Order: structure tokens, then sequence, then C-alpha cells
RNA sequence: AACCACAGCCAAGGGAACGGGCUUGGCAGAAUCAGCGGGGAAAGAAGACCCUGUUGAGCUUGACUCUAGUUUGACAUUGU
RNA sequence: AAGCGUGUUACCUAUACUCUACCGUCAGGGUUGAUAUGAUGCCCUGACGAGUAGGCAGGCGUGGAGGUCAGUGACGAAGCCUAGACCGUAAGGUCGGGUCGAACGGCCUCUAGUGCAGAUCUUGGUGGUAGUAGCAAAUAUUCAAAUGAGAACUUUGAAGACUGAAGUGGGGAAAGGUUCCACGUCAACAGCAGUUGGACGUGGGUUAGUCGAUCCUAAGAGAUGGGGAAGCUCCGUUUC
RNA sequence: ACUAAUCGAACCAUCUAGUAGCUGGUUCCUGCCGAAGUUUCCCUCAGGAUAGCAGAAGCUCGUAUCAGUUUUAUGAGGUA
RNA sequence: GACGUAAGUCAAGGAUGCUGGCAUAAUGGUUAUAUGCCGCCCGUCUUGAAACACGGACCAAGGAGUCUAACGUCUAUGCGAGUGUUUGGGUGUAAAACCCAUACGCGUAAUGAAAGUGAACGUAGGUUGGGGCCUCGCAAGAGGUGCACAAUCGACCGAU
RNA sequence: UUGACCUCAAAUCAGGUAGGAGUACCCGCUGAACUUAAGCAUAUCAAUAAGCGGAGGAAAAGAAACCAACCGGGAUUGCCUUAGUAACGGCGAGUGAAGCGGCAAAAGCUCAAAUUUGAAAUCUGGUACCUUCGGUGCCCGAGUUGUAAUUUGGAGAGGGCAACUUUGGGGCCGUUCCUUGUCUAUGUUCCUUGGAACAGGACGUCAUAGAGGGUGAGAAUCCCGUGUGGCGAGGAGUGCGGUUCUUUGUAAAGUGCCUUCGAAGAGUCGAGUUGUUUGGGAAUGCAGCUCUAAGUGGGUGGUAAAUUCCAUCUAAAGCUAAAUAUUGGCGAGAGACCGAUAGCGAACAAGUACAGUGAUGGAAAGAUGAAAAGAACUUUGAAAAGAGAGUGAAAAAGUA
């Protein structure tokens, strides 16, 4: 039983994998290809009214999801839904479906409950922000609704330029590089001015 | 065996140590039970604020004195001080030291200051009053902190004697070392014809 | 999914507690639904099946076929219709296995305890 | 992990990397510190000298609190000011208001004089000084101010 | 049932210095039965002899270190 | 001479040498304002390749876990068989056909009770040996009938024998426990056989004032009183 | 000798997976590199530590510092 | 590069051109067999095994470097003179995730048996190298600066 | 003669109580060796296994003869830590605490030593009657070799003067705890394959219910359940309403000042010695034997001793919840666990069959089918059975 079966992360480190997971899921290319349907989605990040948060019954919640346009990546839940392929199918691990859409909520009035029994649906407080539900799988991009009162919240929680963070001593953290362009940047003409004409990426064979 | 340069160890595992291996599998299953715990006393004994008022004492030891904390109980001249009984002080939320004594009058008036504070801010229902409702708080230590006291200013003056601090403990170690033999020739010079 | 900490999402629990009932357990295991007709008169979706209930069966190879109940056999799960048979090759006649949930009752065999349990449920009973 | 370590890679060869001829065995040589003086003494002498043997007087029950004097040196003595309040006395340096650093309270026992501070005035209180570390001090223009 | 790596003809050579197999020759024809004790360094057992082990045990004694018992002294029991 | 000494040439053939290709490894380079989107990519150039113990690297396979393929599947999952096919140097992977009946994969990651020819290895199964060694102590069987599907062996009769009264006879004590007896009956058991049986199936059967136990004391065993012992308990049997 | 097929100290269970410098075994593929049986110490001689031989990780630099080689000059040696 | 005055051509930084048969078991693959030559039984200890050294009659399934406490080097990651949320508290969609105070540990100071004392003469030193950068030069090179690191002589702290 | 008292007996006297089991955890006693030290004896393993005695839901410990040396803390326990540190050790191998600090939980107290002495005011029992976990009266007894009240070191007592302030019990119903019952959505619509639809396709519905299971193949919507609330039943006992007992008190408690006092545990402390034990080192605890105290005394203050101080507690008597433990019992929820040679020895009539005199030892053994629908009937055979026929989706499922 000693065997040890916890893991302890660093407190910093475990934050700095939250936010690069919030961070994920506002790039569509790693959205569709975590495997959610948000191709006719209008934009990324997804921003519902506050008034999602205090629906009360889950027809109403599914008919706003469908509303918003989450109805691909819920009939995709649930058209998935497979036996387990082995010994894990008795022990209490009989069926295996996708995750849907990670509802993020500032205030539970009601949603809660509502998208509980909806298949492949969770729900979070902006204040807890799980990195499991974030980034399932170890795979970056889900899928996240986040209602405007979440949205604007999420400054506060996480901090911004202007504003300092509510966990204690924390700030979000500092890219090592201005941008992911590199091309771009090579194509500037400072390194352009710099540097020396090119050959013919692929060199003419001589004897 | 000995082998390459490693520091060496002292593993402790030359008894059946395998026999009294405790794993804390239980630790959220007890914090659970724990604010159970918490919670079910919080209502037996409602409207009272689940832990008695401690007073605040020094620490000791040289390493620790520098600091103040929550200590036992108030002693008995505390007691007296603030005006009530030791034996009606324990049945109000209060905590009495009968072996706690007061010879520091910062600390003594800090503790009765604490006891007056306190009263004026509880309300005893009466053994056979209306007994109203007074919203329950749970913790008499949140709502009465511990306070590090002042220890001086932020900025005065320099004021320098040319006392050389460095010294001034330089002599009183020397003094300290030297009473007993200076005591001694003295008692034999004194002694001498 | 569940919410209380007194009931059990565990599948061997679960099956042992279905093949270990006892049979007045079983009694509620067999209920079996009422027929369109029939909820409409009581308003009661389901009842425990029972002896000289009308029974129309609605699965299985013998979908359509009429009977009432000669036994609800509950020490294997399940009730036997008279009219609904195998006729073995030695001219005998032997019972057909029939679950109740299989099963829609048609009319049912009303007594006082039966009354009183459609009205327990909420049932019209008329 | 497993599936990353050498004897997943070990599998199919025979000895599982512990030599044919020298064939691994329980304890070969002793088990924990044996031989320290005899048949380990070349590698105890070259990577443990001093271990053996005795050395100066014993304490009977001794407690560290006793000893509790963590050092601060004068390079970090201006720390203890608070950074947002630090630059206000950095400049306008002069008496009548001086900071006092009450280096207890900050959890030090002792100041040193590792040096070099900025030319103003401080009140440095103190259990414990270094001679040169309050040179240093007065010379800045403050003064230490023995505490308890 | 024992037994069984695979098996089963020799000579010499070399070879872990005595081969059924390897090398060079001799040769070599299905399937077999009774018998036989040359060979299979046949089988039966992780040689019991010998040596090694910082592996034992039985026994002996002026081995080392002790011990039941027993003897001697003191104190107590213990008084007049 | 196809022997010996010597000399001359031609000729034979190594995984060695020369050249060429392919694989891999190492090294040095090229390639971004569409590199005409694979930059751990593509391409150029040169050299190199033995290997126990051992080190390292890249891969293959297995049980379970998170994610994905809205993957496969009763119109057949998995498993198994298949001198049928294809890919990979290889670990392996894939396909067809047969059998079969309910689940199972690909990829990205996580994790391990994760890969067998050996351990006089464990458990289980199976051979050759081999229809072989054998089924030879106790003197011995034979004729006929009856039964039965079937008779060396059952039954009956006839006959020949033996135990030879310290018995192969008639009872018992320990022990067994129904083996006793009757009916039915022969798959297994009776190292051949079997219609027979101490076998199988179902039943029946053991009757006491006087025979035993039960009572007595024997060598002994052992409570009590009482004394030891931390105690389990020990002593002692008429003692204080 | 015998003390239930057990006797130079029965049998049963547990401590106990007792310890073993000794015997046996130690399960996929390919690629690259690639040994030692020698030094010193050790109740050491079937074992270890130590150095050496080996791999791996690299790092600082970029043709040096070099070299199981010769030449020139200059030593040293006491074997044939 | 060659040839030709040029056109252009060529055997010049790696095969093209012309023609025929067949389009299937014909070539090829697989497999059985035959023929030539070769090939001793694996595993293991060992200087040396085909050994007249040991284990192995056969087959299936099982079958052996694990986990843990403390630690060394190396590597990845977070933060950085700091660092570590998870003893505990708050909270929860409840063993998860999320939030957190005071401490404590290790580091930021050494040295001496100990009592104790405790780190800038200097641009935090001088000398020799030293990548990179700077200036002058078409360049070579020359000059200035020189972090890490290496050698070395000093200075400072403690012990003597 | 008689009546006590003391001590000691007897009774199938009246009423009780102990034993034995279980023992995971708990309190003690007793107590190893394998092992490590590369040998071995001290040491280690280990104050462990085995053995013995005694508890409970926890136990034990516990309100300082404590820690400290500070500007002092303040019952006990447990956690983080102190710390693999002080220290112990053939100073080898190894071993190894505690104080402070942060937390969980917190709860305090009772006797002995005192004249009620203007009143043994105290208690078991018997008996009678009742409102029966008990009460009241009557009687016998216990008890002055001391039962009640009053005090416990924090104090407190006696006396003197001042005065003021606060009190008890008891039903019902209430909540609260436990046990348990019952009720509370939505398709079995069409098409295809199939023996079976629970599969695939279409169209829907409920969802605070798409946990889980069952049903002739993957079922939110067929059944049980799940979720959410509602309504009941039997029972526990503290905050609640409320109802009465209303000299229900000169009864109890507290509080200020003055004066006089202030009893505080002996074969015990302590010491010597022996043995064991501890990190405890000129001796940590424990135990035997010898010696054996005091009362501004006594213990401790981690180097033996004398002299002088100082600090800090108050032993030799006693009770106490919680935080802690828990390979047993009972009731639950679970798993990146095993999946019939695995997983407990045991998925099964498993501690069974079986072995051994005995202590003990101790297996193997899961799967037809959705349903026996478990093959009627013919024929060959003495029969087993075969061949047909037949059942079944399948007999390439026939209980071998
Ligand atoms: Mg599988
Ligand atoms: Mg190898
Ligand atoms: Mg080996
Ligand atoms: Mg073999
Ligand atoms: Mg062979
Ligand atoms: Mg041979
Ligand atoms: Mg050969
Ligand atoms: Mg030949
Ligand atoms: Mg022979
Ligand atoms: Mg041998
Ligand atoms: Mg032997
Ligand atoms: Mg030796
Ligand atoms: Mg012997
Ligand atoms: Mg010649
Ligand atoms: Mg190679
Ligand atoms: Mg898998
Ligand atoms: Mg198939
Ligand atoms: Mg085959
Ligand atoms: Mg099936
Ligand atoms: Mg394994
Ligand atoms: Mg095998
Ligand atoms: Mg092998
Ligand atoms: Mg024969
Ligand atoms: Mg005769
Ligand atoms: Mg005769
Ligand atoms: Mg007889
Ligand atoms: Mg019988
Ligand atoms: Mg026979
Ligand atoms: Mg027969
Ligand atoms: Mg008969
Ligand atoms: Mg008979
Ligand atoms: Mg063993
Ligand atoms: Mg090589
Ligand atoms: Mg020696
Ligand atoms: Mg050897
Ligand atoms: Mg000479
Ligand atoms: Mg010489
Ligand atoms: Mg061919
Ligand atoms: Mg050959
Ligand atoms: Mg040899
Ligand atoms: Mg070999
Ligand atoms: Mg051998
Ligand atoms: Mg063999
Ligand atoms: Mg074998
Ligand atoms: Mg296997
Ligand atoms: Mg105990
Ligand atoms: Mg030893
Ligand atoms: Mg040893
Ligand atoms: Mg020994
Ligand atoms: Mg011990
Ligand atoms: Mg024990
Ligand atoms: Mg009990
Ligand atoms: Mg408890
Ligand atoms: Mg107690
Ligand atoms: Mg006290
Ligand atoms: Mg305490
Ligand atoms: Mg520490
Ligand atoms: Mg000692
Ligand atoms: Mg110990
Ligand atoms: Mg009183
Ligand atoms: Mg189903
Ligand atoms: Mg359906
Ligand atoms: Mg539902
Ligand atoms: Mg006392
Ligand atoms: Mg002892
Ligand atoms: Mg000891
Ligand atoms: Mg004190
Ligand atoms: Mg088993
Ligand atoms: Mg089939
Ligand atoms: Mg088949
Ligand atoms: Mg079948």
């Amino acid at each position: 039983t000693w065997r040890k079966w916890n893991v302890k992360v660093n407190h910093n480190e475990k934050r700095y994998a939250t936010a690069s997971a919030i961070a994920a899921t506002a790039v569509a290319s790693l959205v569709l290809a975590r495997g959610h349907r948000v191709e006719k989605i209008p934009e990324i990040p997804l921003v519902v009214s506050t008034d999602l948060e205090s629906i009360q019954k889950t027809k109403e919640a599914v008919a706003a999801l469908k509303a918003v346009g989450a109805h691909s990546d819920l009939l995709k839940v649930l058209k998935s839904k497979k036996l387990r392929a082995g010994k894990g199918k008795y022990r209490n691990r009989r069926w295996t479906q996708r995750r849907g859409p990670l509802v993020v909520y500032a205030e539970d009035n009601g949603i809660v409950k509502a998208l509980r029994n909806v298949p492949g649906v969770e729900t979070a407080n902006v204040a807890s922000l799980n990195l499991l539900q974030l980034a399932p799988g170890a795979h970056l991009g889900r899928f996240v609704i986040w209602t405007e009162a979440a949205f604007t919240k999420l400054d506060q929680v996480w901090g911004s330029e202007t504003v300092a963070s509510s966990k204690v001593g924390y700030t979000l953290p500092s890219h090592i590089i201005s941008t992911s362009d590199v091309t771009r940047i090579i194509n500037s003409s400072e390194i352009q001015s710099a540097i020396r004409p090119a050959g013919q990426a692929t060199q003419k064979r001589t004897h | 065996a000995i082998s390459k340069n490693l520091p060496i160890l002292k593993n402790h595992f030359r008894k059946h140590w395998q026999e009294r291996v405790k794993v804390h599998f239980d630790q959220a299953g007890k914090k659970v039970s724990r604010r159970n715990a918490r919670a079910t006393r919080a209502a037996k004994i409602a409207p009272r604020p689940l832990d008695l008022l401690r007073p605040v004492v020094r620490a000791p030891t040289v390493k620790y004195n520098r600091k103040v904390r929550a200590g036992r109980g108030f002693t008995l001249a505390e007691v007296k001080a603030a005006g009530l009984t030791a034996a009606y002080a324990r049945t109000i939320g209060i905590a009495v030291d009968h072996r706690r004594q007061n010879r520091n009058q910062e600390i003594f008036d800090a503790n009765v200051q604490r006891l007056k504070e306190y009263q004026s801010k509880i309300i005893v229902f009466p053994r056979n009053g209306k007994a109203p409702e007074a919203e329950q708080v749970l913790s008499a230590a949140a709502t009465f902190p511990i306070a590090q006291p002042a220890t001086d200013v932020e900025a005065r003056a320099v004021q320098d004697n040319g006392e050389s601090a460095f010294r001034t403990l330089r002599l009183a170690r020397s003094e300290k070392k030297f009473r007993g033999i200076r005591e001694k020739r003295a008692r034999e010079k004194a002694e001498a014809e | 999914a569940k919410q209380s900490l007194d009931v059990s999402s565990d599948r061997r629990k679960a099956r042992k507690a279905y093949f270990t009932a006892p049979s007045s357990q079983r009694r509620v295991l067999l209920s079996a639904p009422l027929s369109k007709e029939l909820r409409a008169q009581y308003g009661i979706k389901a009842l425990p099946i029972r002896r000289d209930d009308e029974v129309l069966v609605v699965r299985g190879s013998k979908k359509g076929q009429e009977g009432k109940i000669s036994s609800v056999y509950r020490l294997k799960f399940a009730v036997q219709v008279d009219k609904v048979t195998k006729e073995k090759v030695n001219g005998a006649s032997v019972p057909i296995n029939l679950h109740p949930s299989k099963l829609v009752i048609t009319k049912l065999h009303l007594d006082k305890d039966r009354k009183a349990l459609i009205q327990r449920k909420g049932g019209k009973l008329e | 992990p497993s599936r990353f370590t050498k004897t997943r890679k070990h599998r199919g060869h025979v000895s599982a990397g512990k030599g044919r001829i020298g064939k691994h065995r329980k304890h070969p040589g002793g088990r924990g510190m044996a031989g320290g003086q005899h048949h380990h003494r070349i590698n105890m002498d070259k990577y443990h000298p001093g271990y053996f043997g005795k050395v100066g007087m014993r304490y009977f029950h001794k407690q560290q609190a006793h000893f509790w004097k963590p050092v601060l040196n004068l390079d970090k003595l201006w720390t203890l000011i608070p950074e947002d309040k630090r630059d206000q006395y950095l400049k306008s340096a002069s008496k009548e208001t001086a900071p006092v650093i009450d280096t207890l309270a900050a959890g030090y026992g002792k100041i040193l004089g590792k040096g070099r501070i900025p030319n103003v005035p401080v009140i440095v209180k103190a259990r414990f000084v270094s001679k040169l570390a309050e040179e240093k001090i007065r010379a800045a223009g403050g003064v230490v101010e023995l505490i308890a």
C-alpha cells in the first residue's frame, strides 16, 4: 500500500499549466484538433449572456447550448457512447464517451443542476478551473462556453497588466519569445538586410 | 557494503519496520470528519463560538520571546482585574489558567483589556429569559485576534553617544566571566590582616 | 447520476442483490406496464404482476399472444401464461417462461389490496 | 515508470546486466558499513576522512534554541525596509528622521559586516553585532542600539 | 516402470589429452524374433573420500566466555 | 613422380584489395522576403560497419488508465486453425479462407504483477518405451446339466484332491462398522473373466433380573485443605 | 541403540521468504560503442574496496596541446 | 570542356535508341523433393565444450532487478535570494479540483573541541590566457574591452 | 445461670458477583534465536516473535513533586517539526530521544490530613404501600477503630463587620438522533437484420432522473431503480414552546475588608548495592536486598562532590470527554487491483473431501442453450449404443 500514489506538483507550475490551458481554449485550431465540433461556432472564445447561470431546467439549458452553437458537440457525445474494450467494463467502468463543452459560470444559480444530466457537459466556477477538464487527456483546447460574468471575472482571478491577481503573490507567466511567427521575424526588413543571399534548397549534384 | 564516493547514510530500517507503516490514506476522509465534527459541535452548542477566549502570552526561550501567541487561559489576577470570577468566567467562554502567573505588566494589561473587550462584545442570555437568537459566530479567535505589539516607531533621530555597542557586548561578557574570581580575590583581600 | 451516499453504483453488488433477492423483493422486481387503456383508466404506469391478471405479449416470438398468468414463478424471475406453451415432440405441453417487462396487462385482478395499492400510487380506480 | 527502465531492455539477455562471471550475489562484501576499517578502508579514507575516531567535548542535553542566532549582513540590511518605503529613506539621507530597523523582529540574532551599505544613517537595533558591522553603520551616520 | 538433448556401424586423426555426430577412409538395402551382456565413459543419488566455506553439528578438555548447583563471609530474619 | 633440391612461368580461389549499387552510422554542409507549406523536414558531400562481459540509443509486443477516431461489430467482436497473400533487416504488422458467438481496436499520452526453451523450475496434460516387463510361492483340477446375450471361473450333480483337530474346522478379545441377511442387479471395482461377489441399488436384521458393563480395589490418576508460581498452573493424597 | 518406516538430540507449528563470499536460472528486436583477469589494501587467496580498461552525458574552444615515429643535439645505463 | 569562323553539335556533372515474343503461371513468390558443396546440441560454468562436464522426453499455462525511506551525478520544468499550497484551515460538482495564515525545512556564512569571533586597501585586486563585442582596416592584422573558465600572486573571515 | 464485645466459622440461609469466548486495536508481565557485525562473545535483531494475565468502544495518559532559564510557558493525547540531531555504541556495526515552534482537539477536578458534638445530621437490607432505573414510612442492621455536611493548596477555615446579586423539579407536544415504510418523469411509434431488438435508421419525450441492475444481443424513455421533494410508523435523548409543582428558601451560591489560622499522603522519599532497561553519558526508568528522612521541608534544574544562592514545582492517595489506534465484529461506499494455475487455502455441500495416534496438514472442482425446447417415434443390437427422425439460431451446443 505504501507505493507512492499521489504526486506533488509545484503550485506555481500547476497554475502555469492552468493558464496555458485557459489560453488554449481560445485557439480554434487547438479546439478543433482536440476533437470538438466548433466548425460552425461564430467566434472563440464563446461568451454567452449571464442569464445562462440562472437556467433551471435541463431542457432549457440544452436549448440554449444548441442556440449558441454547441449542438454538434452535444450530438457527438451520446453518439460516441461505447462499451469499454476490456476488463475495466466490470470494475464499474463499463462505458466510454467523448467530452462535450465545459460551461464556465461565475455564480451557480441553477446552471450546474440543469447541466448535470446532459451527457458530456461539464460545469465549472471561474474561481476553480480544473486543468483535468481544461486539457482532458493532457490534450489542450477544451471547448469552453463562458458566461459574461465568468469572462469578466477571469481578469480578477488570474490578473492582468493593470489588475493584480487575487492569488497571493501570483503573476501570469512571461513569454520567453515575443511572438510565434519566426517566419515573419525572418521576413522583417531588419534581418533581411543583414543576411546573405541563399542557395538552391536542393544542391545540384556535381561529379 | 561500502562503495564509491557517496554520503554515508543512516536509513533506520533494520527492524520489522514494514509492520508499522502508517499511510495516511484517510487524510481527506479525516478532513471531512473533522469538518463534520465542527458542524455538529456548532449546532450542539449554538449560539456559542466553538472555542474559548484565550489570552496573549510571551513565548519562552531567547529564540521565540520576540513573539506573542495564544496562551492556555487567563490568570486569576487577570480575571479578577477584569471584574469577574474564575468560575463565572469558565461558564461564559473565558479560558482560565490557575498556574500561569503575572510578572509582566504589559502582558497583564493586554489580557485585562482583552477580557473587558470580550465582555463588551458578548451577550449572556438569561438563565430563564426569552433567549433571543444572536447569529452564532463560530470563531472567538477570529473575532479577537492576537496582535504583536509595536516595538518602536518607523523612524526617529540618530543618537550616537560613542558607546560602541560591540565594546559593550564584549565588556558584558568579560564582567560576567570574571565576577566570581574577582569577588573571590576581593573576599580574600578583605580578610587578609 | 447518483447523488446519495446510501445507494451503490457497483455492478457486482447490484447483480448479487438481484439474484439473491427474496420472494417479497422479487414481487416488486416483477412489475409489468399497463396497457394504454388501463393506464388511462387508472392513472398508474406499472404494477407488480399477479396470477389472475390478463396480459398481452409485446416482445419475442409470442408477440401479440394474449392470456392469463397461470403462475408468477418468482424463483426464476418469470411468469407463465396459459395459452402460451411449447408443444414437446412427445405430445406434452409445457409453459413458456415470460418476463413481465415484456408483457402488457390488459385486465387487472382487483381485490381490496390491489385497489388500495392503485389509490396509494395515485390511481383513479374506476 | 517501469517501461523506461533498463530491466525492459535486458529481457532476453541472460545475466540481466550483472555479468556471467561476477554473477550478482546477495551481499558479497558485507552489509551496510561493514569492513569500513578492514576491506573498505581505502574507500573510507579517500572519501570520508575523519569518519572513525573521536573529537572534542560532549554536551549533555543540548537545546539548539540556546544557540539560535541567524546572521544578517550589512549588504542585506536595507532589505528589512519594505521596497515601497525604502527609496524615501535612501533619498533625503539625514538624522532626526532615520529608519529604525529592528533586526530581531526580522528574525536575526547578529548583524555581520559583509559591508557596503549606502551612506544613509540608520538605527540598527540588534542583539549582537560584529565590530566591523558597527564601524560601517557608524561611518554611514547610523547607530546600533543593543536590545534583548 | 526405470530411462529419454538429438540419436544410434566402425578405423584412425585431431579435439577439454578415450567420438554416435566433427575430418579422412572403411562402408551402407525394407521390416524384424529369441538371446546376450562389449559399448552407450548405460540407470539408480546435486561423491559419503579429498579440498574450499570466515557453513554446521555430536563429543572432549588445563581452549575463550559464562552458568545451575554447591561452599565460605557479611547484613537482615534477631529477641532476652 | 604425383618423391627430394632448385629455377621459371601460367593458372585456381577469402567475408581481404579496386570500382559500382543499396542499408545503416558518424561527420561536414545546403535550404525561409511561397523553404514552391513535412526545418526532429528535404537535400548535398565524405568516411566508416567484427564483437563476449558491459554501456547507451531507436523501435516491436502485452494487461489496465485519460483523450481522440461521433473507429469496428450478431449483415459476426474476440479467440483459434490455415506448406494462401502482402509490408518490415527484425521484434512484429496486415489481408484472404475455415471455425466461432459478443465484444474489440487505430492514434496521442499515462501506468505496470508487461514478453521464456532452459531454473534435477511450478501445476496440469501427454509420449516413446510397449501391447513390452510381467499377471510362475500356498500340490488340482475334470465331466455333464441348469442359468444366461455371453460360462475355464455362477449354481447343482458327479468325480479327483487338499487342509489332517497347535486345521484351510468351530468360537472369541483388540480393531472394523453393516462387511451380516434378502431381493434387484453388473457401468465402475474383484491387475483374466464374471450371469458371481465383502461390489452397485433398495430393504431386513442385534430382544437379558441371571452374559458383560455397571460395583471393588491394583500399579497408578486426581480434586479438596494448604503451600509454591508473574502466571499458564505446580506440589501433594491425609496431609500443619 | 530405541523413543510410531524419523534418532550423534523425535515430531508439529511459528520466528521464517532465517543467512549464504557458493550452485542453478534470470523472458522482445535492431543500431552504435566496447572490456578485464592487472596495481594497492583487506582473517585477504571461489570475496570485496581501490586504480586501470569501458559506456554515457556532455562542456570550453576550433587545428591547437600534441604523437606507442623518426632526425639533430645532448644525457643516462653495466646486459650481450 | 571538345569540335565548328558561327549556326549548332558532342562519347563533355551516371543509357539511350531500334526490334521481337508473351501477357500468363511464361518470369517471379511460396512449398515439397532432388542434386552439388557446406552445416556436431542447445543453454551454462570455463583458459579451453560437440564433449566420455552439468540441466534439458514432450506440450500448455505460470515463472525471476520490484516497491519503499534516505541519498549521489546527470536531465526536464517552475520560481529565484529565495523556495516548498496538500500538518492543518477554507471550499467543493466531495479521497479530485480550487484557495490560504503562522510556522517549519533547505538555502542566503564561515570557522573552532569549545568559550567565541565572523568576511571590500583596491573600479571586489594584480599577472597570463580567454569567446563575444567595439574601433581602425578591401582584407590580413592591429588596437580597446574583456563574462564563463584555467593557472598564479595577493587581500578579507575563522582556527593556530 | 445470663447478657454483651472481639475474632473465627456453618447453612441447598436472602440477594448478588467472578470464571469462558473473541482479542484487529489497548494495559501489563515474561521473553528468544534466526539475523547484522562480512568471523565472534558486548552490541544488533529487540525491550521484537512465541508464552502468561486484564480491558473498552476505544484503551492508556491526563489537570505538573512538568518544561524551562525566557520579556517565560502551563493537564493529557495525536500530527508537522525538532532530527537521523543531543546522546548511546567492541565510539565498530549500528542505535537514538526531548524542550521550544505550527497545528487537531480542548475540560476540568476529588479525597486523606479539622469537634456536628446543642444532638450520625450518614448508609445496605427487610417489610408495607405507591407515581417502580426509584419514593415514602416502619423495623433490623452497618457505623464513633468515624458514616454525612464543610476544605483540597488555584486554596481554604474560624471569628468580626458590610452588604448586595443569582437559584429547583416535573408531564405533553417540539426539535434532534437512530430504525423503517410509502408515494413522487418520459416510446416499448414505424422500417431493416436477427431465434430474440435491447442493433442500425427515422420520428419523438423526460431530464434536479443519461448512476447501477434486470429483461431472449450495446435499453434515460420496457421493469426495478436513479434524481427531487412529500407523507407515515417505532423508537432515543439535549436546546424549544408552551403547561403546573407557586416557604418551590432565611434554603444554597458568590462577592469586599479586618484579625487569627492554614491540618496537605513513611518501609515512603532518599541513599547504597545488585540485575535489567534507556539516547540518558560517576548511573534514564524499573525491580530485589540493606539503610531509611524531614517540615521556610521535599523533588527537579541531563558531570560525581563540598559551600553559597537562585529558579521551579508540591511526590509517596484519586476521577475525567475529545483530538489518537484498530489485518477482529457489525453496517456501508469505493478502486488506473485479480479475473478460476490469478484473486483469500476456499467464486462450487471449503477449512470441505482426504492424510496423520496426535499436535496439525489440507486440495481439486466455475460456463449447454434465450428457453430443456434434455432427442417423441422407427429400426439394428442381449445391452451400452449405433443409424435415422426430430428440438434448437446453431447438436461444428447432447449435461463426456
Ligand atoms: Mg483482452
Ligand atoms: Mg550482450
Ligand atoms: Mg548468471
Ligand atoms: Mg532438449
Ligand atoms: Mg542432433
Ligand atoms: Mg556420446
Ligand atoms: Mg565441419
Ligand atoms: Mg562419412
Ligand atoms: Mg555394457
Ligand atoms: Mg556435489
Ligand atoms: Mg552431497
Ligand atoms: Mg578467507
Ligand atoms: Mg549430531
Ligand atoms: Mg620441384
Ligand atoms: Mg557491431
Ligand atoms: Mg491495452
Ligand atoms: Mg470473427
Ligand atoms: Mg501448421
Ligand atoms: Mg452468448
Ligand atoms: Mg512477471
Ligand atoms: Mg515453456
Ligand atoms: Mg534462456
Ligand atoms: Mg509378457
Ligand atoms: Mg491329505
Ligand atoms: Mg500336505
Ligand atoms: Mg462369529
Ligand atoms: Mg452394501
Ligand atoms: Mg478383471
Ligand atoms: Mg468385465
Ligand atoms: Mg446374488
Ligand atoms: Mg454375503
Ligand atoms: Mg529458505
Ligand atoms: Mg568496434
Ligand atoms: Mg586484520
Ligand atoms: Mg565458480
Ligand atoms: Mg657486468
Ligand atoms: Mg644487473
Ligand atoms: Mg519451385
Ligand atoms: Mg561437413
Ligand atoms: Mg576445468
Ligand atoms: Mg556448449
Ligand atoms: Mg555442476
Ligand atoms: Mg538429464
Ligand atoms: Mg523438467
Ligand atoms: Mg507464459
Ligand atoms: Mg502495553
Ligand atoms: Mg555474523
Ligand atoms: Mg557475514
Ligand atoms: Mg556463524
Ligand atoms: Mg532493545
Ligand atoms: Mg506476542
Ligand atoms: Mg465489549
Ligand atoms: Mg474516540
Ligand atoms: Mg485514568
Ligand atoms: Mg494540583
Ligand atoms: Mg502541556
Ligand atoms: Mg533541522
Ligand atoms: Mg548506557
Ligand atoms: Mg534499542
Ligand atoms: Mg463552600
Ligand atoms: Mg442488456
Ligand atoms: Mg432501441
Ligand atoms: Mg432515469
Ligand atoms: Mg501530596
Ligand atoms: Mg526483562
Ligand atoms: Mg539494555
Ligand atoms: Mg513558571
Ligand atoms: Mg485458486
Ligand atoms: Mg455456433
Ligand atoms: Mg467447431
Ligand atoms: Mg457451441
